[PDB]
C-alpha cells in the first residue's frame, strides 16, 4: 500500500472563510429530482416484490377465510 | 528525524494507535454507509459494558433467572435502563451489522483483496448469532425456553452423532438448569472472542485499505482518517444515538416478544414459537424445504455461499454503481431477504410455505447469478469498444 | 462539443501506438515455429555419437597408455595423469604435491630450467600442470610433428628431475606470495565436511610445512606416488597409438616401483562426511557467499549419473545470464524472479570413496534468509516431487554439456586420462547416453531419498552472513513434514 | 459474441448506453475501473503501459474520486467530450494473460503470486 | 539396479568407431540470391555450432543510436514476433544448447551450440531471432537498467577501458564510436530506435550463416525457406574513419598504453599476418608456452621490477590496423615506463635488433596458436563467419601458414617503421598527474 503521485494544482479555502450549512438546503428540487430519477428502477425492484407479495398473501388469506365461513 | 522527540503520536507508545486511527489514509469519497463498521464496534462495546453491569444482578438459575431480571427492572436503580439498553442494543447491533453486510454486498467490498476481511466478517456473524441466541435464552422466559429447545433440537440432524451432540449440549435430557448455566457462561465468554475477531477484522481491512463507492483504485486521492472521518463517524454515532433512545425510552418491548414475560413452563407451549426478528431469515431458510437434516444442510449451504462469495473471479468492475444488472440483482436480493424475514414470523400454511420455498431459491440464485454475470461481463470492453 | 479524436492527446496517441505494436506482435508465423518445441523430449543420438576408437595398452610394468588418434587434426595433446594428490600424503607433508607441481618445470639434469622453457617456446606448444585433491596432470599441447619431443620432455621432467636449493627457495617465496573467495569457500567446506580425513586438508598446506620441504620430501613423494600402475599417458589428436606405445616403452623405464596403491591408501585412511558448519562473519564485504553440501556419491557409483542429473535440475543462475527469470530449473527461476541471489550454482564433486553435492551461492546480506529457504525448498522438492518433464530437460542438458565440454584435443586427452584414472575404462558416448536415459523421475526420487532426505549438511559461509539461517534451521528444512 | 454486440441485441445496446452514461458522469474510462490490486495481471499490464497512459489513468481516477467526494458530476461539456470504452489496457492484459497461460502450460513458476492476507 | 560405472552397462547399441584418419571437409558456401552467404563444414565430433554474423557494429552505428550494437548484444534471443522470451529460453534448454551474442566494432554475431541432431531447431531459432525480433519496451528497459549497473561497476577491468579510450582518441569518425554506450545515449536508446537500427542495417547481403559441424545439404534445406524471402537491399557504403591521434587522460597504480596505426587491415593479408607475428614476438605478461620468452617479458618485465603488467596488443579491422603496448606500473615510475616502451618500439623499428632465433620462435608460436585456436567448433564457426564477412570467402589455412612462413626480418622491420611513422595515440588511466605530456611522448618517435 503506497500512495501514487498525480501532477495537479489544488486551490483550497479556509473553513472559516465560507458558508458551512447554507449549501445543504440549496437546489433542493434539483437534488430531489436526481434522487427520484436515478433510483426509480431500484426503488421499484426493492418495493416491487414486497408490495405484490403482501397483496397476494392478503388476497389468499381473505379467500380462505370466506371459504371456511360455513 | 529520530534524533530527538517529535509529536507524541509518532512515539512508540502511541505509534500503532496513530498509524491505525489517526494518520491512516482512507479514500476521500467514502459515503455515510462506511460509518457502520465503527457504529457496529460501538454497539458491541455498549453490549459488553451493559452486560457486565447486568451480570452483577442476574442469577443463572431456573428458579431465580426471571426473578433476577425483574429485580433488575424494579429494585435496581437504573436497572430497567440497563436491560432495555442491552436488549435494544443487541437489536441495533444486528441492524447495523445487516447494513454493514448489505453495503459490502452492494459495493463488492470483498472481491479480490478483502477476501480475508469477508471471511472474518462471516466468522463474526456466526459468533454474534450464537451470542445473541444464548443471551435470549438467558432470561428464562416462555419464548426463550421454547426457542432454545427448538433451535437445539435442530442439532439432532446429523445422521450419526446428532442425538449425542444435542444431548451433550443440553447438559441432560431436556433444557434445564444445566443448560441455563452453560448458556450463561458461553454468553459471557463469546463477546470477548467477538472483540478479538473484530480486531482481526479491522487489521485485515487495514492491510490493504477501505473500498470506495466508485470501486476504483483509490490511492491518488486519500485523506487522513482522524480530522475528516471522525466527524462523519460522529454524525453517524449521534444519529444512531437518537434512534437508540427512540427505541429504548418509548418503544422498548416492540422488537421483543410478549411471551418472554411469561415464566418458562416446560409443560405448556406457546401457540407460535418464533426466534428473535434478526434470526427470521435463517429460520425461514430452515423451514422452506421440508426436512430437518435438509434444513440444517440449507443453513450450512447459506454460510458456505457467504464464505465462497469473495473467491469468485472475473469481477473486474467492483462497484455496483457501474453494473446495472448486478444492481438490479442486489435490490431483488434485498427484497427477497426482507420477504424471507417476514415469512419467518409466519405459520407453515400453504402460501407462506410456498413463498418461503421460492424465497430461498431466489437467495441462492443470487449467489449463482453473480458469478454468471461476472463471467459474462468479463468480455464487455471488446464488445462495446468504440 | 465532441469527443477528441484518438490522435489529439498524448496519452491517447501513446495508447494507440502501443496497441498497434501489440497487434503487430499478436500474429505468429508457422514457418518460423514448425520445427522448434519448448517441451523437452528424449531423442536418439546413436548415429551422431561417432568417435575415434580410444586404444588402451598396458605395458608389463603396469603403465597405461591411451590414445585417441585423429590424423586429420594438425595438433595433438600428450600428457601424464598420475593418481596422486593432496589426499594420498600424510599431515607432515601437506604442501608437497603443489610444491612438486611448481618445481616440475624448474630444472632437470639436462634440459636445465631456462633451457627447458626456451625449448618449449621454440616448439610452440604449451606445457601445463595441475594437481587436484586426488589427481595430478602434466600435459603438453604441441603440433603434430612435435609429439615425440613433448613425450621426451615429459619423461625427462618426470624421471630425471633434479632440484637445487636456490630454485626451491625461489619457488617457496613465490608460493608464499601466492598464499578467490569461491575457492576459499570450497576449501573451508571441504575441511569442515572431511575433518580428520585426508580430503579435509587443503592442497596448498600450512606455511610452516611448505617451508620445511627441501630436496628430500619431494624425492620421497615422487618415489612413493609416481609408480607405473598409477600413471596414465593420454594422447589425443594427431598421434599414432603404436608410435606412442613404442616411445613410452623406450622412455619411461626409471619409474618408481612401490607396492602401495590408491585403493590400499583409501582403505587405510578412508573418507568420512561429518555434518558441520563454519561461518566467517566479516560484514566488510558487500556480498555474502555460502555453500551447502551433502554426502554425495563416489566415482564408481551407479548413482553418480543420477547426481549429475540432479545437479542439472538444480541448475545455475547468474545476473548476466540470458535466461533470467525464464529458465528450466525451478531454483534458478525462483532466484531470478525474486532477485535474491547474485549468482547461484549447483556443484557435484566425486572422489574415490565419497563426494560433495550441493549449492554454492553469492548474494546480498539482506536476501540471505530467502535464498537459503529457496535452496532448501528446491533441494527437498528434489526428493518429494519430481517431474518427468524436468527430468527429461535435465538429461538433455547433461548430455549437451558433456558433449560440448569435449571441444578440442586437450580436453579430449583430459577426459581420457580422468575417466581412466576414475573407472579403469573410458565410457563411450552411447553408453553414457544410455546411462543418462535410464534416469527418470523414480530414479531421481530414490537417489534423492538416499542422499538428501534427513541427512547432515556441511555449510561454509563467508561475509555479511548475520541474516543467514543456522544449522538447525537447515537440518530441519532438509525434509518435509507435509508428506 | 452474438448477444453481447450492441448492434445485434437491443438489450446489449441499452446496457451499453446506460454504462456510457454512468461512466461519462464521473469522466473515467471503463478500463479505469480495473483494480491493480485485484488480479495483479492488471498490475503487470499497467507496469508495462507507458508512463503517459498510466499518468492519465491516475488523473482520471483522481478526478472521479474528487467528483464522488463532492457529490457532483462533470459539467455537460466535459461529459460530451468524455469518451469511455476507448481501450488502453485490454490488449496488454490479454498479452499478460497469454504469457501466464503459456508459462503455466510449459511447467514453469508464476512470476508473481498474491500474498496471503 | 544399474551396474557400477567400472563395469559396462549390459547391452548397448553403440555405433562403430570412426576411422583414425577421417577426411577433413572443405568449406561449402552458397549465395542465396538476395545476397546471403550460407557456409558449412563437416566435423567428426557429435557437437555442432552454428553462428550468424553481420557487418553491423559501432562503425555502421549513427550518432542517433550510440550504443545500439551493445544493446542489441544485450537484447539477443529475447521475445520475438513469433515466440516470447520464455519460449525462446525453453526451446534453448530443451535441446541443451547454449546461446551467445558477440558485438564488435566491425561485425557482430549470434552463435548457438548444441548436438548435431538438433540442426533444424538451431537454424530456425537463430534465423527467427535475427530476422524478426520484437523489441518490447519493458525488456529493453530491463536491459538498459542492467547496462546501467554494468557501467556503474565497469572500472574493475582497466584493460578494456584503455582499449576503448585508445579507439576513441586515435580515431575521429566511424571507428571512434565507443563500443560501450554513454549515459545520455543509453538514456535516449529505446525499442523503436533498436528496431529502426535493425531494419536499416540487418539487410540480406550482410548475413553469413556459418555452420561448424553441419552437413551443407541439411543446413541449406532448413535455411532456404527462412531467408530466401528477404529484401535485396544494396550494401551501404562502408563508413569512413580517419586517423588523427591524440591523448586520453583519466583520473581514478596507473595504467598507460601507447598505440599506432598500420595502413591497411585484414585486406592487406600479408601485413596483417606480419602484425600478428610482431605482436606475438612482443608478447608480454603480468607454465611455459604463454610467451614467457617474448621480447617484452625478457627485456622489460623480469629485468625491471615494480612493473605490474606489460604486454602488447593489436586490433585489425577492414582496411585499418592498430598496434601498441599496454603497461600498468606504480605511479611513481610512470614516465620512465613510458620512455622504456618508446625505446622498445624504436628498437624494434631499427633493423638488426631482432634475433633470427627470436623471430623463428615468434613464427612457431603464431602457427601453434592459430592451429590450437581453430581446434574448437565455436572458433571454427566464428572463423568461417568472419572470413566470409571480410574477404567474401573462407581463405584456406595454408595461406595463413605460408604467410607466417614468408615473414622475415626485413618485412618485420619495415612494418615496425610504418608503425612508428603513424601519429601516436596515448591513453592513461589512474594516477595520471605525473605522466609525461603527449607532445613530449610524441617527440620521441
Ligand atoms: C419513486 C422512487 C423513489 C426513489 C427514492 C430514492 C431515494 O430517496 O434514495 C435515497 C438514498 C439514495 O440516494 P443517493 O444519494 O443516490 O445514494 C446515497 C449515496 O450513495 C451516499 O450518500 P450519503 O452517504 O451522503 O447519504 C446516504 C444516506 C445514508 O443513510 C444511512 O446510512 C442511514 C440509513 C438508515 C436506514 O445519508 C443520509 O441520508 C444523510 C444523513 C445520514 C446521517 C447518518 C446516519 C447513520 C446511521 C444512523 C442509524 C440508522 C439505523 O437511498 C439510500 O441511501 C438507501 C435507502 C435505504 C435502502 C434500504
Ligand atoms: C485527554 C486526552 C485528550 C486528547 O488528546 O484527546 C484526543 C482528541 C483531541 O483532539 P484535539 O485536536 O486535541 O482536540 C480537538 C478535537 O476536535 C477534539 O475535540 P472535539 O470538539 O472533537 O470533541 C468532541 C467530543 C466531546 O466529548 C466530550 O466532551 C465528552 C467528554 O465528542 C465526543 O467525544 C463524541 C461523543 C459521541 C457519543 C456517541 C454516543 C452513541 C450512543 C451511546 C448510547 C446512548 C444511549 C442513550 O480527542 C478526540 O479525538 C476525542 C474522541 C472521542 C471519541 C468518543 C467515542 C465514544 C464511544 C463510546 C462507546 C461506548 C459507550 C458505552 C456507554
Ligand atoms: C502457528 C503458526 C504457524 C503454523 C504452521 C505454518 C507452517 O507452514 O509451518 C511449517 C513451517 C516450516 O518452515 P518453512 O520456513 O515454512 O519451510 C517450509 C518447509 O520447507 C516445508 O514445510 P513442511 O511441509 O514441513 O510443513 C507443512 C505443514 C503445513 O501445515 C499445515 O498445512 C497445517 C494445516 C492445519 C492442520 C490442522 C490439524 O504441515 C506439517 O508440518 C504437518 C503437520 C501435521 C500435524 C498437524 C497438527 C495435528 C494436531 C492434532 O514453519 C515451522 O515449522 C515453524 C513453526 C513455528 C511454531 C512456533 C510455536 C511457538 C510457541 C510458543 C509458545 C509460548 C509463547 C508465549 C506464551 C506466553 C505469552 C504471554
Ligand atoms: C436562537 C438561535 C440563534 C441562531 C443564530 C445564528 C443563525 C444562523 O446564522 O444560522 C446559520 C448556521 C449555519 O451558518 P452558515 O450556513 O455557515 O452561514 C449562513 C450565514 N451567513 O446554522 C447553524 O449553525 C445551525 C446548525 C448548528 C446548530 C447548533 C445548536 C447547538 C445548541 C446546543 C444547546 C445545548 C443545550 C444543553
Ligand atoms: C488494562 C488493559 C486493558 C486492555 C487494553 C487493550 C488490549 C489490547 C490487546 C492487544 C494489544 C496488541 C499490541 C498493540 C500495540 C502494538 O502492537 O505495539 C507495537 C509496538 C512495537 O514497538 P515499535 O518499535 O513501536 O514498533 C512499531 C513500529 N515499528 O509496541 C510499542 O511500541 C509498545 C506499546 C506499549 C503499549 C502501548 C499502548
Ligand atoms: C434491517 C436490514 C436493512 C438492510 C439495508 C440495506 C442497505 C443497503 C445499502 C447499499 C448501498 C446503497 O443503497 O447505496 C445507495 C444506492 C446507490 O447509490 P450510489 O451508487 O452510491 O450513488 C449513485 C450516484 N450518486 O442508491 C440507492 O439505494 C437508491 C435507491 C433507494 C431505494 C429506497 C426505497
Ligand atoms: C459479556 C457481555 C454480556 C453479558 C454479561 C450479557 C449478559 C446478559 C444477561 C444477564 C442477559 C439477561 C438480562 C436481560 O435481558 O434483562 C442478557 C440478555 C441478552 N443479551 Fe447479553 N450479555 C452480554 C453481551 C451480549 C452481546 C454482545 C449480545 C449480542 C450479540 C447480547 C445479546 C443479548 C440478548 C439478545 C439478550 C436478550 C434480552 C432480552 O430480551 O431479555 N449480549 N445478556
Ligand atoms: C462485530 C461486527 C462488525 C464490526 C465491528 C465491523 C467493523 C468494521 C470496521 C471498523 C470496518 C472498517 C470501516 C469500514 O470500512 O466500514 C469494517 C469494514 C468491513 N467489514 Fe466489518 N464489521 C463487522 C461485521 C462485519 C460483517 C459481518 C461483515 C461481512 C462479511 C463485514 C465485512 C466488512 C467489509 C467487507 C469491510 C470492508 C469495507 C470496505 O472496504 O468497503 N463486517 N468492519
Amino acid at each position: 500500500k503506497q500512495i501514487v503521485p498525480v501532477k495537479s494544482v489544488i486551490y483550497a479555502l479556509s473553513p472559516f472563510q465560507q458558508k458551512v450549512m447554507t449549501g445543504l438546503w440549496k437546489d433542493l428540487p434539483t437534488k430531489i429530482h436526481h434522487k427520484v430519477s436515478e433510483n426509480w428502477i431500484s426503488a421499484t425492484l426493492l418495493l416491487g416484490p414486497l408490495v405484490g407479495t403482501y397483496a397476494y398473501v392478503q388476497n389468499y388469506l381473505e379467500k380462505e377465510k370466506l371459504h371456511h365461513r360455513y | 528525524i529520530r534524533n530527538q522527540r517529535f509529536s507524541l503520536l509518532k512515539e512508540p507508545i502511541s505509534s500503532t494507535l496513530n498509524q491505525h486511527l489517526i494518520d491512516y489514509p482512507t479514500p476521500s469519497n467514502l459515503s455515510y454507509w462506511w460509518g457502520f463498521g465503527s457504529l457496529a464496534g460501538i454497539c458491541l462495546v455498549i453490549q459488553i459494558v451493559t452486560g457486565v453491569f447486568l451480570a452483577m444482578h442476574y442469577t443463572p438459575h431456573v428458579d431465580l433467572a426471571f426473578n433476577s431480571v425483574e429485580h433488575v427492572m424494579r429494585d435496581v436503580e437504573g436497572g430497567w435502563l440497563l436491560r432495555y439498553m442491552h436488549a435494544n442494543g443487541a437489536s441495533m447491533f444486528f441492524i447495523v451489522v445487516y447494513l454493514h453486510i448489505f453495503r459490502g454486498l452492494y459495493y463488492a467490498s470483498y472481491s479480490s483483496p478483502r477476501e480475508f476481511v469477508w471471511c472474518l466478517g462471516v466468522v463474526i456473524f456466526l459468533l454474534m448469532i450464537v451470542t445473541a441466541f444464548t443471551g435470549y435464552v438467558l432470561p428464562w422466559g416462555q419464548m426463550s425456553f421454547w426457542g432454545a429447545t427448538v433451535i437445539t433440537s435442530l442439532a439432532s440432524a446429523i445422521p450419526v452423532v446428532g442425538d449425542t451432540i444435542v444431548t451433550w449440549l443440553w447438559g441432560g435430557f431436556s433444557v434445564d438448569n444445566a443448560t441455563l448455566n452453560r448458556f450463561f457462561s458461553l454468553h459471557y465468554l463469546l463477546p470477548f472472542l467477538l472483540v478479538g475477531a473484530s480486531l482481526l477484522h479491522l487489521a485485515a481491512l487495514h492491510q490493504y485499505g477501505s473500498n470506495n463507492p466508485l470501486g476504483v483504485h483509490s490511492e491518488m486521492d486519500q485523506i487522513s482518517f482522524y480530522p475528516y472521518f471522525y466527524v462523519k463517524d460522529l454524525v453517524g454515532w449521534v444519529a444512531f444515538a437518537i434512534f437508540f433512545s427512540i427505541w429504548i425510552f418509548y418503544a422498548p418491548n416492540v422488537l421483543g416478544h410478549p411471551d418472554n414475560y411469561i415464566p418458562a413452563n416446560p409443560m405448556s407451549t406457546p401457540p407460535h414459537i418464533v426466534p428473535e426478528w434478526y434470526f427470521l431469515p435463517i429460520y425461514a431458510i430452515l423451514r422452506s424445504i421440508p426436512d430437518k437434516s435438509g434444513g440444517v444442510a440449507a443453513i450450512a449451504l447459506v454460510f458456505i455461499c457467504l464464505l465462497a462469495l469473495p473467491f469468485f473471479k472475473s469481477m473486474y468492475v467492483r462497484s455496483s454503481s457501474f453494473r446495472p444488472i448486478y444492481q438490479g440483482i442486489f435490490w431483488l436480493l434485498l427484497a427477497d431477504c426482507l420477504l424471507l424475514g417476514w415469512i419467518g414470523c409466519q405459520p407453515v400454511e400453504a402460501p407462506f410455505v410456498t413463498i418461503g420455498q421460492i424465497s430461498s431459491f431466489v437467495f441462492f440464485l443470487f449467489f449463482a447469478i453473480t458469478p454468471i454475470l461476472g463471467r459474462v461481463g468479463r468480455g464487455i470492453p471488446n464488445s462495446y469498444t468504440t | 462539443p465532441a469527443p477528441p479524436p484518438p490522435t489529439a492527446m498524448i496519452y491517447d496517441r501513446a495508447a494507440e501506438a502501443i496497441k498497434s505494436k501489440l497487434r503487430q506482435l499478436e500474429n505468429p508465423d508457422p514457418r518460423f515455429l514448425k520445427h522448434g518445441n519448448p517441451r523437452p523430449a528424449l531423442s536418439d543420438h546413436t548415429r551422431i555419437l561417432a568417435a575415434p576408437e580410444t586404444r588402451v595398452t598396458t605395458l608389463p610394468n603396469g603403465l597405461r597408455v591411451a590414445t585417441e588418434s585423429s590424423l586429420a587434426a594438425r595438433t595433438a595433446t600428450v600428457g601424464v595423469w598420475i593418481d596422486a594428490g593432496s589426499r594420498f600424503e600424510t599431515e607432515e607433508t601437506n604442501g608437497t604435491a603443489h610444491f612438486l607441481e611448481h618445481m616440475i618445470f624448474k630444472g632437470t639434469e639436462r634440459r636445465n630450467a631456462r633451457e627447458l622453457e626456451e625449448e618449449i617456446e621454440n616448439m610452440g606448444g604449451h606445457l601445463n600442470a595441475y594437481t587436484s585433491r586426488e589427481q595430478t596432470t602434466y600435459y603438453a599441447k604441441v603440433t603434430d610433428s612435435d609429439v615425440p619431443q613433448a613425450l621426451d620432455i615429459l619423461a625427462d621432467i618426470l624421471q630425471n628431475s633434479r632440484f637445487e636449493e636456490n630454485r626451491i627457495s625461489r619457488e617457496r617465496d613465490v608460493i608464499l606470495r601466492e598464499m578467490q573467495t569461491e575457492e576459499v569457500i570450497f576449501d573451508h567446506l571441504h575441511a569442515t565436511a572431511f575433518q580428520y580425513t585426508p580430503l579435509g586438508r587443503t592442497i596448498l598446506g600450512p606455511a610452516q610445512n611448505i617451508k620445511t620441504i627441501t630436496k628430500a620430501h619431494l624425492q620421497s613423494y615422487i618415489q612413493t606416488h609416481y609408480t607405473a600402475p598409477r600413471m596414465v599417458i593420454a594422447a589425443s589428436g594427431a598421434v599414432k597409438h603404436e608410435d606412442i606405445v613404442e616411445q613410452v616403452k623406450k622412455l619411461f623405464t626409471k619409474l618408481s616401483t612401490d607396492a602401495t596403491t590408491t585403493a590400499q591408501l583409501v582403505a587405510k585412511e578412508p573418507a568420512i562426511f561429518t555434518g558441520s558448519e563454519v561461518r566467517m562473519l566479516d560484514d566488510d564485504i558487500p556480498l555474502a557467499q555460502f555453500a551447502v553440501a551433502f554426502e554425495g556419491a563416489s566415482w564408481k557409483d551407479p548413482d553418480s549419473i543420477a547426481l549429475m542429473v540432479m545437479q542439472a535440475m538444480l541448475g545455475s543462475w547468474n545476473k548476466t545470464a540470458g535466461g533470467g527469470k525464464h529458465m528450466g530449473s525451478e531454483l534458478a527461476q525462483r532466484v531470478g524472479i525474486n532477485e535474491v541471489a547474485e549468482s547461484i550454482m549447483a556443484f557435484n564433486t566425486n572422489y574415490k570413496d565419497t563426494g560433495l553435492f550441493g549449492v554454492y551461492a553469492v548474494a546480498k546480506p539482506d536476501c540471505l534468509d530467502d535464498l537459503s529457504y529457496a535452496i532448501m525448498q528446491e533441494t527437498t522438492k528434489l526428493v518429494y516431487r519430481v517431474s518427468e518433464d524436468d527430468v527429461t530437460r535435465a538429461c538433455n542438458q547433461l548430455k549437451s554439456s558433456l558433449l560440448l565440454h569435449i571441444d578440442g584435443t586437450s580436453p579430449v586427452a583430459e577426459d581420457i586420462g580422468r575417466q581412466l584414472l576414475t573407472y579403469g575404462r573410458r565410457i563411450p558416448f552411447a553408453e553414457l547416453f544410455a546411462r543418462i536415459d535410464a534416469v527418470d523421475a523414480s530414479t531421481i526420487k530414490r537417489v534423492a531419498n538416499r542422499f538428501i532426505y534427513d541427512k547432515d549438511v556441511a555449510i561454509a559461509a563467508m561475509g555479511p552472513i548475520q541474516r543467514l539461517p543456522d544449522y538447525n534451521w537447515f537440518r530441519r528444512r532438509t525434509y518435509w513434514n507435509r508428506y | 459474441q452474438s448477444f453481447l454486440d450492441p448492434k445485434k441485441n437491443w438489450l446489449a445496446a441499452q446496457h451499453m448506453k446506460s454504462l456510457v452514461k454512468r461512466l461519462s458522469k464521473y469522466g473515467l474510462r471503463y478500463d479505469d475501473l480495473y483494480d491493480p490490486y485485484y488480479d495483479l495481471d492488471v498490475k503487470e499490464a499497467l507496469n508495462r503501459l507507458p508512463k503517459e497512459v498510466v499518468d492519465a489513468r491516475h488523473a482520471r481516477l483522481k478526478r472521479a474520486i474528487d467528483l464522488s467526494m463532492k457529490h457532483e458530476y462533470l459539467p455537460e461539456d466535459l461529459q460530451a467530450m468524455q469518451t469511455p470504452f476507448r481501450g488502453y489496457l485490454q490488449d496488454m492484459l490479454a498479452l499478460v494473460k497469454r504469457e501466464r497461460a503459456e508459462r503455466e502450460a510449459l511447467g514453469g513458476l508464476p512470476l508473481y503470486q498474491r500474498s496471503i492476507p | 539396479s544399474l551396474p557400477s560405472l567400472d563395469i559396462p552397462l549390459g547391452g548397448v547399441v553403440l555405433p562403430d568407431p570412426l576411422p583414425d584418419s577421417v577426411e577433413q571437409s572443405k568449406t561449402k558456401i552458397t549465395t542465396l540470391s538476395n545476397g546471403l552467404k550460407i557456409a558449412s563444414e563437416t566435423s567428426p565430433n557429435p557437437a555442432a555450432s552454428i553462428g550468424l554474423y553481420l557487418d553491423c557494429g559501432s562503425i555502421y552505428e549513427t550518432p542517433f543510436s550510440s550504443g545500439a550494437s551493445h544493446l542489441l548484444e544485450r537484447m539477443a534471443f529475447k521475445s520475438t514476433t513469433n515466440r516470447s522470451h520464455f519460449r525462446i529460453v525453453r526451446e534453448v534448454e530443451a535441446i541443451g544448447g547454449n546461446i551467445g551474442a558477440s558485438a564488435s566494432r566491425e561485425q557482430m554475431g549470434y552463435t548457438f551450440d548444441a548436438l548435431k541432431t538438433y540442426v533444424p531447431q538451431m537454424v530456425e531459432l537463430l534465423v527467427d531471432c535475427v530476422r524478426n525480433p520484437a523489441f518490447l519496451d519493458w525488456e529493453v528497459n530491463e536491459e538498459l537498467r542492467k547496462v546501467k549497473a554494468e557501467l556503474g561497476e565497469l572500472s574493475n577491468n582497466p584493460q578494456g577501458l584503455l582499449l576503448e579510450a585508445i579507439h576513441s582518441a586515435g580515431y575521429s569518425g566511424a571507428l571512434a564510436y565507443p563500443l560501450l554506450a554513454p549515459e545520455a545515449a543509453l538514456n535516449r536508446l529505446d525499442g523503436p530506435s533498436l528496431e529502426e537500427f535493425v531494419a536499416e542495417n540487418y539487410t540480406a547481403p550482410r548475413m553469413v550463416l556459418a555452420a561448424a559441424g553441419v552437413e551443407h545439404e541439411e543446413l541449406v534445406s532448413i535455411a532456404e525457406p527462412l531467408l530466401s524471402d528477404l529484401p535485396n537491399v544494396p550494401r551501404p557504403d562502408e563508413p569512413k574513419s580517419v586517423y588523427v591521434g591524440g591523448d586520453f587522460r583519466r583520473h581514478g597504480g596507473t595504467h598507460v598504453a601507447l598505440a599506432f596505426e598500420v595502413p591497411g587491415g585484414w585486406h592487406k593479408e600479408k601485413d596483417a599476418i606480419v602484425l600478428t607475428v610482431l605482436q606475438m614476438l612482443m608478447g608480454g605478461g603480468g607454465g611455459p608456452g604463454k610467451g614467457m620468452h617474448s621480447r617484452l617479458y625478457l627485456r622489460v618485465l623480469n629485468e625491471y621490477q615494480q612493473i605490474q603488467s606489460f604486454s602488447a596488443f593489436n586490433s585489425i579491422f577492414n582496411n585499418t590496423g592498430l598496434f601498441g603496448i599496454y603497461a600498468s606500473t606504480s605511479p611513481d615510475f610512470a614516465p620512465k615506463a613510458v620512455d622504456i616502451a618508446a625505446k622498445e618500439l624504436i628498437a624494434i623499428a631499427s633493423p638488426g635488433q631482432v634475433t633470427q632465433v627470436q623471430l623463428d620462435r615468434a613464427k612457431k608460436s603464431t602457427k601453434s596458436a592459430v592451429l590450437m585456436n581453430l581446434e574448437s567448433r565455436m572458433i571454427a564457426s566464428e572463423d568461417i563467419g568472419r572470413q566470409i564477412l571480410t574477404y567474401g570467402e573462407r581463405k584456406p589455412l595454408e595461406q595463413f601458414l605460408k604467410a607466417v612462413d614468408e615473414i622475415t626480418l626485413n618485412d618485420i622491420t619495415k612494418i615496425s617503421q610504418k608503425i612508428i611513422s603513424s601519429p601516436l595515440t596515448m591513453a592513461s588511466y589512474g594516477d595520471v598527474l605525473s605522466v609525461p605530456s603527449y607532445e613530449s611522448v610524441n617527440r620521441k618517435f
